[PDB]
């Protein structure tokens, strides 16, 4: 019936994984140090 | 924060990562009982999702009693939230070492609109415990049998789990 407007399969999601990015500033919090990579 | 950008591929909804931790005991640990939940951030495109996810440790490598939550922007990852209070969740208990791949598969399917249940999805959780991990996907209406039946079928299809793996549905209220 009604498809969502924005749809991506697993392989399509991985295809858009840019290998050169910048860590979001929202993650740069001392509380998240244990979970950062 | 979340902006729609022409060069990027929008998600159907904005989603928000959350991180919680619980220092579970007074005898169990030297420190006192403590519980924390903190919003990480909110994203609106596939590319923005990868900016967050690529810089988070995978859940199979978290220590202690810790959880990642990924919920639609504006839905708190707490069953009492308006969006959740009449809802429920599919639960999958996993032996250590499986959660990191199953979480990735789950959230990629959720963000990518692979469930096909309109607005029913609220979010997903991965809970890391000492002897097992627990993965769940929450939906809005626990009594919508057709919705909850479709989520189960998509889960079985996208998660890549041994066919011996059990899944249980729980209505959030049933806990009281």
């Amino acid at each position: 019936y009604k498809l969502a407007d924005y749809r991506y399969g697993r392989e399509e999601m991985l295809a858009l994984f840019l290998k050169d990015n910048k860590i979001p500033s929202d993650l740069l919090d001392k509380e998240f140090l244990p979970i950062l990579q | 924060g979340p902006h729609m950008l022409e060069a990027e591929h929008p998600l159907q909804y904005n989603y928000t990562f959350w991180y919680s931790r619980r220092t579970p005991g007074r005898p169990t640990s030297s420190q006192s009982y403590e519980q924390n939940i903190k919003q990480i951030g909110t994203f609106a495109s596939v590319e923005q999702f990868w900016r967050f996810y690529s810089h988070m440790v995978r859940p199979g490598d978290l220590t202690g009693h810790s959880d990642f939550h990924l919920f639609k922007e504006g839905i708190k990852p707490m069953w009492e939230d308006d969006a959740n209070k009449n809802g429920g969740k599919w639960i999958i208990r996993l032996r250590k070492g499986l959660a990191s791949r199953c979480w990735e598969n789950l959230i990629l399917a959720m963000l990518g609109e692979q469930f096909m249940v309109g607005e029913e999805i609220c979010g997903a959780v991965v809970s890391v415990r000492f002897q097992e991990d627990i993965i769940s996907i929450w939906n809005k209406t626990a009594s919508d049998q057709a919705t909850t039946a479709r989520i189960r079928d998509t889960l079985r299809r996208v998660l890549n789990l041994p066919p011996n793996t059990i899944m249980e549905y729980k209505t959030h209220t049933d806990s009281i």
